[PDB]
């Protein structure tokens, strides 16, 4: 509805916080579920 | 109605709620008013005496 | 102390960060605690 809008991606700031923890947690799950 | 009747239609606000808005514009958060409602009324009512 | 207060439930903007990821963590953990 808004005129003149442009295309890009809104970089989530919650993303690096979870990502850094998912660099731990998602790694931990692959560290703990695999054995 | 507070002050909205100076720009058009008059809209009603509770008087206790309205005083919070005035403190908001001063620079102090609205929460402090409700935490000290009783003494302010005594302070204000005795002020006009 | 606040006069005229009312009862209702408040939503944390981090519930979509917790209630929607604790469930994913629960979803992983159920897949993780099953073996
Ligand atoms: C909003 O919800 C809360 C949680 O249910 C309500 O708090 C509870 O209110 C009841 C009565 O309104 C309290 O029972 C009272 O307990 C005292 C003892 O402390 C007793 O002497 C009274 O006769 C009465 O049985 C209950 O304790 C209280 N819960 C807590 C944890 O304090 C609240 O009342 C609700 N408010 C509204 C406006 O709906
Ligand atoms: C911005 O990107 C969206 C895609 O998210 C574009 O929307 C598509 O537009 C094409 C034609 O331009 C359609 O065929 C697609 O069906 C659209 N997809 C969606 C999901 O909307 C949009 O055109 C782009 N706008 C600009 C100005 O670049
Ligand atoms: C990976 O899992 C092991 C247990 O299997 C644990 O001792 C170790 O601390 C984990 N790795 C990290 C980086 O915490
Ligand atoms: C659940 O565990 C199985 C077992 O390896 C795996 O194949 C699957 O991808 C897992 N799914 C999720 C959502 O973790």
């Amino acid at each position: 509805v808004v005129i003149g809008i442009v295309n890009n991606t809104v970089y989530d700031p919650l993303q690096p916080e979870l990502d850094s923890f998912k660099e731990e947690l998602d790694k931990y799950f692959k560290n703990h579920t695999s054995p | 109605s507070g002050w909205t009747f100076g720009a058009g239609a008059a809209l009603q606000i509770p008087f206790a709620m309205q005083m919070a808005y005035r403190f908001n514009g001063i620079g102090v958060t609205q929460n402090v008013l409700y935490e000290n409602q009783k003494l302010i009324a005594n302070q204000f009512n005795s002020a006009i005496g």
